[PDB]
């Protein structure tokens, strides 16, 4: 048998940490919106990648497709 | 055994081939004194499980309960 | 992924494992159980799991999601659609990484090279 | 011809065949081949059926 | 038939209808063959994140207690 | 084993039909993001990829990804979190592969 | 190998009075000479296989 | 193959009794101390550990919890963030993981 | 689509077949009532009742046919 | 197996969820109707053969 | 003549496009509903507008109604409301079934007192009442099988046996037997 | 300290929604009447579960409801071959002992699972990895031997096969990478600069016309005269395209006593 | 395909033929019942019962036809 | 295929013709039973027996057609 | 080809026409027997044998029709 | 694994006749 402590403690732990990830997830999306196309494609990119701009297109920045908070 | 992944040809426990059989206990006193059927209610959880309650008594005192 | 409307039934059966499931074609008889009127083209009924999807939309348009959609003809379409895409996703992954499990694959029972025979 | 070309799955028990781990310890390192995917099974002349 | 919703979307079944003839209809199925291999590859480039984020490690010695669920036999 | 047996008994079946909004078996994420992909949008193709990755998670019923042990984003309690954070499908597929 | 050899179908006589369709049909059948082609496996009768079109009425148990 | 077939790696001795089949003994089995002896032996270890092994404990537990992480880059982050800027190799020697 | 609709209305026309048979059956029934009455007029009230009852059974088929008719025409 | 006493055919739908879409009160509505048709098949058979 | 619209073709040159129009126009089969027409079709009259399956407003409104109680809440409130329900394992959850199935017995205590004079009339009543029970019990004989009750799926199903691994494997997994027909090692 | 309620309760706002799938007047009328008195009716049963009380599932008349199992052709015969076709009937008939046994898992799906290695074997792996990142691989022989000794042999065979599978899946994902990153003849010399500023919507029905004649009102003003003229123009172009045609290839499946190739089937019989 | 559906809905109309014949057969039966009653009214109750009995047999065919009709209309 | 099936189901509809004549013959049968009973009611049971006996020979033809109908519809 | 086969099956339906007239001729036959019986019941046996005898010849033609029916359908 | 399982390398057509199974 697996510990009953783990099953119930981990169920609370996971949900309590998702609430803190939601807040961090918001600040990242906010800070990335104020970032240039050059930065969001070169930062965290592979060293061997040579950046080449793409044609500018209109793509909305919607956090939750469903009208949720 | 079927759900566990072993397909079963035939049926019963009267193994036609090279297997040991276990006939039912002969209903006579000779075998009824030497053998007795396995009571499932005697298979228990180890009482060491109850020693985990020691954590509860310690946490209660740590929190001032 | 299947890039056609038809697939050989044997190509999704196991060769070295018991066959407890098939991957059948869409059940067209369920389309005639809808009492209401609808427009359906025959060019969309053979592709996998899509007919059950369109039927679900037709039932969610005629009825809603509360106390009217809960009728046997409409719930079975929603269940078939949810189940068809789950099995097909599993068979598709098993086809991608475990092609040796299925009938018709040359790796299910590899044929030896002539140099392995000693002639 | 159909029953000549009617085989059963899984062949024979592999554990009753010579192991590769044993040949290595005996002094013969086996070579790994690939599956022959180009051959098509066919039945012989009728006289052999 | 994996990547169902992706394939159904590339074929355009969300906004239009397929041609009613097999010749052109079967060519359109084989047309997304390149794109599925691309979208499949994109999905295999995700960077990792700490597994100890929304899930406690079950191999921690803390969970060696093998504790049961206490119940009330109503 | 030989234990106490009853003459008459009832066996419950907690069926996961997926078509009943009365219980927790209703997959709200799948139906919402599926109905969302039906409408014309710029992300119409992105929502399709999210759904195909959600199906690849249900396909992995391992000890670290299952409702029985109440794992996050696999149990009935956490089905609503998918509506807010569908990006975590990759985090799971890697987690199940790590353990 | 033993299973494979066992599938090579044996020869089963056409003469059958146990199935009433053949009891009637075989009275009008013409026995024509089967000219030897040089083999030992000429299927001039039906075959002892459950899936043979002339033996499906026979119960193989 | 026989269904009741088992391969055992340690010696066992079977009883040569009528109507019964069981393992009556294990060759060269030494009886250790009794439960009451090991109990007293452990009480002495827990007592000294209770009186003399509780100072400077909060720091060692943080190091131990940091080293239970999956990747090394997270361990280093745990030590720098929770353990007040501790070194990887310097903490591994305190815990006893260094050779 | 349009063809079956044409077949629906056609069947709806066939409903007038029992209507025709009911006319003949009606004249026949009252024909016997007139004769049967001359044989034993003392009980006219009895025969008269049985006569009308039969007519009720005749129109029963009528309502049934028209009933079935409109059904297939709209169902 | 619902008509068997102490059935051991566990793989024969005994351990599965078996629902139907017929009329409920089965032994009052459906099963009697199956015997009604049975009585017709045997009465029609007697009349024809006799 | 060709009519223009918002939906455009995919050809760069105008010749390829004109070839596509002449290509499609050469396959048109006109079916008119008016007599005295060279292309007249009483039946089998083809429509000139294609139908497209789309989610209606009743479709999109009911899906948005399923999320109504969430739009008024934040993510933290959603978790604390529907996810992090304080554990309380003191309730007799199975009372729901004891009341339902126990009613057959209580109903029998009342029904066995029917003032129907004829004994064989009450035979029909109990036969009808038994038909109601056997829809759940299934097998009328004792020590033969189990009743069948479909229950709602909740997070508390098998809550007190989640720790046992063999109970999960027995309920969830139907293992596929292999040619080497043995239980997994 | 009130009992916890699930999200479904806030949708219906009641525990007693009398949901019956059987669409007969007798059943739905009784349900509507029962749905109203559920608050003061002792014969009330819940269909919405809660923390304090379980609930029943969907009702089918007096019995219970479950969807028809997904069609499965696997079956087992008893007396004679029934030739079961799950697509021939809407609802699956009950299995009779002397007729048929259906496949297992009326309501089941295909998943992938994994056996959980023993706790002591897991601890030996944690010690090796830990001693590896600290002391290096060359100083972990004793910890490696503890794995080969304590871990049962079936566990070591699983560990051996895992590495062989992920080696297989690695090559399969890299072959897909190659076919994906292959530059076709129609994209030679083209880069991101040659891409048009279009999004997914620009390829839908509103902007990109489908390949059908009645997708819009483009060909609605076409007369029969314009059609006859177009047939003459397309036939003129065929005086230049019909000049060539692929040559007939030899039949690879000519011999019926040979394993035939699974060649693409003809569009039409 | 569509043509079979058309002939089906049409055959369903054919069921109105027994509905028509049953009407005429009813008129004839009650016609004789009236004459039969006048001949011997002492047994009015006997004739009356047998009269309705025959009609019950007439509706048997009616039910047999409509039954066969809806079946062929859906099978 | 369907077209041949269309004329098969079409034939299946023709089976309702004996079902129609059987009703008229039934009405005629009970009509004679009534008048015949009035002339000699002393042998009621005798007439009654032969009445139902004839109605059986009617259905003999009826069931025969239905057999022929379903057969050719599937054979 | 397809046309002729559709006509063959069609003729096979026409064979159900005598099946209809046989029903009417049957009811009429037993209708008269009841009258003939009530007229002179002393000679019941003679009437009865002749009654069933005629019926035999009646369905004889009916069986004869089915022969021609299957003939053209297969010959 | 079903005991009456066979892998055939040439096409066969099975008759869809009641009470019988054959090629
Ligand atoms: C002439 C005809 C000859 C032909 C004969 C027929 C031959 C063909 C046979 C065909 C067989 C059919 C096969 C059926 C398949 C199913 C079999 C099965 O699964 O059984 C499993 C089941 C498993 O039990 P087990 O393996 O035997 O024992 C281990 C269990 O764990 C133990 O279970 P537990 O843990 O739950 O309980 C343990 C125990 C613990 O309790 C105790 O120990 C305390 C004991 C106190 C008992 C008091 C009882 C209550 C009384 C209250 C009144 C006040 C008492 C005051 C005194 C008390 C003082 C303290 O409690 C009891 O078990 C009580 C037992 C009651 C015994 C009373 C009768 C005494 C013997 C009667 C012999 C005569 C009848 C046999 C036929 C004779 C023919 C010549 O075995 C049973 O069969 C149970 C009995 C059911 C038998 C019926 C079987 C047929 C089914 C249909 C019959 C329906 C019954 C009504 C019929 C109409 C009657 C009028
Ligand atoms: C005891 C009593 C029991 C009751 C017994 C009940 C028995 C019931 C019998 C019912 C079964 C037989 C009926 C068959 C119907 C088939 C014909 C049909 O319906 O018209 C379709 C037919 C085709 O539609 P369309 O508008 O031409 O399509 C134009 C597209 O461009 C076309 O191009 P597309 O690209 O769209 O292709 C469409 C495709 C679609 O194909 C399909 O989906 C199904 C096609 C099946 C065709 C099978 C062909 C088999 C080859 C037969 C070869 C011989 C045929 C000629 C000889 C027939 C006599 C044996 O191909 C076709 O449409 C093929 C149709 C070709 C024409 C077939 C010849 C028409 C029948 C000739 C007689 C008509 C008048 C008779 C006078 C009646 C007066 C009482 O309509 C016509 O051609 C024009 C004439 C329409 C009929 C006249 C309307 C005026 C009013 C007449 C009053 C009577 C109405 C009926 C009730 C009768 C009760 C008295
Ligand atoms: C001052 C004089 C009086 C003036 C007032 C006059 C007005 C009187 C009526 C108003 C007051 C009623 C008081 C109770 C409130 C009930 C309100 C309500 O809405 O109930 C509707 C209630 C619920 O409707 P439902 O949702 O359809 O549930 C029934 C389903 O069958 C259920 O089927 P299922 O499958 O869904 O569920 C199975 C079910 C089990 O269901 C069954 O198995 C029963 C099935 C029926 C038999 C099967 C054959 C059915 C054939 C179909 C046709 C039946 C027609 C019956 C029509 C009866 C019309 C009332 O098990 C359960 O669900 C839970 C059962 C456990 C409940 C335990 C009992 C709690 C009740 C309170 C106990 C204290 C009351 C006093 C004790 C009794 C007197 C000694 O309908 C019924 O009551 C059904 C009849 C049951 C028999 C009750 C007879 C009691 C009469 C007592 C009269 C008062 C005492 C007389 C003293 C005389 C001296 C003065
Ligand atoms: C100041 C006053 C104060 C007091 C006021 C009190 C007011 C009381 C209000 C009560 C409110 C309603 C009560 C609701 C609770 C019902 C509880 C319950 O057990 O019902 C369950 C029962 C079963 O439904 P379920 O279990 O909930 O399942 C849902 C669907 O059924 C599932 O769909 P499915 O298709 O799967 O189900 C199949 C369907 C199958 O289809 C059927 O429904 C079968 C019915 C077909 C036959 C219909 C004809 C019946 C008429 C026969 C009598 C006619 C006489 C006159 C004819 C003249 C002709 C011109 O249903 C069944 O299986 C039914 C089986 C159970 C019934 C059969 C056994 C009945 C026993 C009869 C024994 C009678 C002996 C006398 C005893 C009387 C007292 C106990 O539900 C009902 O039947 C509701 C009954 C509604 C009453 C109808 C009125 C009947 C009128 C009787 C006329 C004779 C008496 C006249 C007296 C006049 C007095 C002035
Ligand atoms: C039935 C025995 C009655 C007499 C017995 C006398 C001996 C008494 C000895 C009792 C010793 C105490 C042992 C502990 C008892 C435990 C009871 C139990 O487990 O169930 C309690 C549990 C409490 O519910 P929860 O909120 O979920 O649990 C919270 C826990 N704090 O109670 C229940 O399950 C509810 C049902 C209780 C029994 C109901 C009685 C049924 C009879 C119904 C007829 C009554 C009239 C009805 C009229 C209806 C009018 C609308």
């Amino acid at each position: 048998r697996t510990s009953a402590h783990y099953i119930e403690i981990n169920a609370i732990y996971g949900a309590e940490m998702m609430k803190r990830y939601h807040k961090v997830w918001e600040n990242i999306i906010e800070e990335r919106s104020k970032a240039t196309d050059q930065e969001k494609k070169t930062r965290y990119a592979h060293p061997s990648y040579q950046y080449s701009p793409l044609p500018v297109v209109s793509i909305p920045n919607v956090l939750n497709p469903l009208n949720l908070q | 055994t079927l759900r566990a992944g072993k397909n079963i040809e035939g049926s019963g426990q009267v193994h036609f081939g090279y297997h040991d059989q276990k006939w039912g206990m002969p209903a006579i006193p000779m075998f009824q004194l030497m053998y007795y059927e396995l009571p499932g209610n005697s298979i228990v959880v180890n009482p060491c499980r109850n020693q985990n309650y020691r954590l509860y008594f310690e946490m209660r005192k740590k929190l001032g309960i | 992924t299947i890039f056609a409307e038809t697939w050989e039934a044997s190509e999704y059966q196991y060769r070295n494992k018991a066959n407890l499931k098939t991957l059948p074609v869409n059940h067209l008889g369920k389309l005639a159980e809808l009492k209401f009127d609808f427009v359906e083209y025959k060019a969309h009924q053979l592709i996998a799991c899509h007919l059950y999807e369109r039927m679900t939309i037709h039932c969610m348009n005629q009825y809603g999601l509360f106390k009217d959609f809960y009728r046997p003809e409409c719930l079975d379409a929603q269940y078939y659609f949810k189940t068809c895409v789950e099995l097909n996703a599993a068979y598709g992954i098993q086809k991608k990484f475990f092609p040796e499990h299925f009938v018709g694959s040359p790796y299910a029972r590899p044929v030896p090279q002539f140099q392995q025979l000693g002639l | 011809r159909m029953r000549y070309l009617t085989e059963d799955p899984a062949g024979d028990d592999p554990l009753q065949k010579t192991k590769d781990e044993h040949l290595v310890d005996l002094g013969f390192i086996p070579k790994v081949f690939g599956a022959n995917v180009e051959v098509r099974k066919r039945a012989p002349h009728d006289k052999y059926l | 038939m994996d990547n169902y919703f992706t394939a159904i979307t590339l074929l355009g079944l969300r906004d239009q209808n397929l041609p009613p003839f097999k010749d052109a209809r079967l060519q359109r199925y084989k047309s997304i063959k390149k794109m599925i291999d691309l979208i499949e590859t994109t999905t295999k480039l995700a960077p990792p994140m700490p597994v100890e984020l929304f899930m406690l490690n079950p191999t921690d010695p803390e969970w060696d207690d093998d504790m049961t669920y206490p119940t009330i036999t109503h | 084993t030989s234990e106490s047996v009853l003459a008459y008994d009832y066996k419950l079946w907690y069926l996961w039909s997926g078509v009943s909004n009365l219980d927790e078996s209703f997959d709200m994420f799948f139906n919402q993001y599926w109905a969302l992909s039906l409408s014309t949008s710029v992300f119409q193709l992105f929502y399709a990829v999210i759904l195909d990755r959600y199906l690849s998670v249900l396909f992995q019923n391992t000890p670290y990804t299952n409702d029985w042990f109440r794992m996050m984003l696999h149990s009935k309690e956490t089905a609503l979190i998918w509506l807010y954070h569908p990006e975590l499908s990759w985090h799971i597929n890697g987690l199940n592969q790590f353990f | 190998a033993t299973r494979w050899y066992g599938r090579q179908p044996g020869h089963l006589l056409r003469a059958d009075t146990y199935w009433i369709p053949n009891l009637v049909s075989q009275r009008f059948a013409k026995h024509q000479p089967a000219h030897w082609d040089g083999t030992q496996n000429m299927p001039i009768f039906r075959l002892a296989d459950p899936k043979h079109k002339d033996s499906y009425m026979v119960q193989f148990r | 193959m026989q269904n009741t077939t088992n391969i055992v790696h340690v010696p066992v001795h079977m009883g040569h009794t009528h109507y019964f089949d069981y393992i009556d003994s294990f060759p060269k089995l030494k009886e250790g101390p009794t439960l009451e002896e090991n109990h007293i032996t452990n009480q002495k270890i827990l007592r000294e550990q209770l009186i003399s092994g509780q100072q400077g404990l909060e720091q060692n537990l943080c190091l131990r919890n940091c080293f239970k992480l999956s990747q090394k880059r997270y361990i280093e982050f745990c030590l720098d963030r929770k353990c007040g800027g501790a070194d990887f190799q310097r903490a591994a020697t305190i815990l006893g993981y260094t050779k | 689509m349009l063809l079956v609709k044409a077949v629906k209305v056609l069947v709806m026309g066939g409903c007038m077949l029992p209507i025709a048979f009911g006319a003949l059956g009606t004249g026949v029934l009252f024909a016997g009532f007139n004769v049967a009455l001359s044989r034993n007029p003392e009980e006219t009230e009895s025969l008269f009742n049985n006569t009308l009852m039969g007519f009720a059974l005749i129109e029963t088929f009528i309502f049934m046919s028209i009933g079935l008719g409109f059904f297939v025409l709209f169902a | 197996n619902s008509a068997l006493i102490g059935s051991e055919n566990q793989s024969d739908s005994m351990n599965e969820l078996n629902t139907n879409f017929s009329m409920t009160y089965y032994i009052l509505t459906v099963l009697p109707g199956k015997f009604i048709y049975w009585i017709y098949e045997i009465l029609h058979t007697f009349f024809v053969v006799c | 003549p060709v009519k223009e619209g918002q939906a455009k073709l995919w050809f760069s040159t105008k010749e390829e496009a004109d070839a596509y129009d002449d290509k499609m126009i050469s396959n048109i089969e006109l079916k008119s509903q008016d007599y005295e027409d060279e292309n007249f079709s009483p039946v089998f009259n083809r429509k000139t507008q294609e139908y497209f399956l789309e989610p209606s407003e009743k479709f999109k409104s009911d899906f948005a109604e399923l999320l109504r109680p969430l739009r008024s809440l934040s993510f933290n409130q959603v978790v604390d409301r529907y996810v992090l329900i304080p554990p309380n394992h003191t309730f007799y959850r199975n009372w729901t079934y004891e009341k339902f199935l126990g009613g057959f017995g209580l109903s029998y205590l009342i029904l066995r007192e029917l003032p129907l004079r004829n004994f064989y009339a009450r035979v029909f009543v109990m036969y009808a009442f038994a038909a109601k029970v056997l829809d759940h019990l299934g097998n009328p004989f004792p020590f033969s099988g189990h009743g069948q009750i479909v229950a709602a799926a909740d997070r508390w199903n098998h809550w007190d046996v989640r720790c046992y691994d063999n109970v999960m494997k027995a309920l969830k997994y139907i293992r596929i037997p292999t040619v080497q027909n043995n239980i997994p090692e | 300290k009130a009992p916890g309620q699930i999200y479904a309760y806030d949708i219906h706002n009641t525990h007693y929604p009398y949901v019956n799938i059987k669409q007969d007047s007798q059943t739905q009328l009784l349900a509507s009447f029962r749905r109203s008195i559920a608050s003061i009716n002792p014969f009330s049963y819940r269909q919405v579960p809660s923390q304090d009380r379980a609930a029943f599932g969907l009702r089918w008349g007096n019995a219970w409801y479950a969807p028809n199992p997904y069609p499965n052709g696997i079956h087992f015969d008893r007396v004679f071959p029934t030739h079961y076709d799950p697509l021939a009937e809407t609802n699956r008939t009950k299995a009779n002992l002397q007729l048929i046994k259906y496949a297992p898992g009326n309501y089941s799906t295909l998943v992938v699972t994994s056996e959980k290695l023993p706790r002591p074997c897991i601890r030996t792996i944690q010690n090796y990895r830990r001693c590896q990142m600290v002391n290096g691989t060359e100083k972990c022989n004793s910890e490696a031997q503890d794995i080969l000794a304590i871990c049962p042999n079936w566990a070591l065979d699983h560990m051996k096969e895992k590495v062989r599978f992920y080696t297989k899946a690695l090559a399969i994902n890299n072959q897909t990478y190659i076919r994906a990153m292959q530059v076709e003849e129609y994209n030679q010399g083209r880069t991101v600069a040659d891409v048009a500023p279009k999004t997914w919507i620009h390829g839908t029905r509103q902007h990109l016309r489908p390949d059908t004649m009645w997708a819009d009102d483009r060909y609605t003003n076409i007369t029969q005269t314009e059609i006859n003229e177009a047939i003459k123009r397309v036939e003129a172009r065929k005086a230049r395209e019909h000049e060539k045609k692929p040559v007939e290839q030899a039949n690879v499946n000519a011999n019926t006593g040979e394993q035939p190739v699974r060649v693409e089937k003809s569009l039409y019989p």
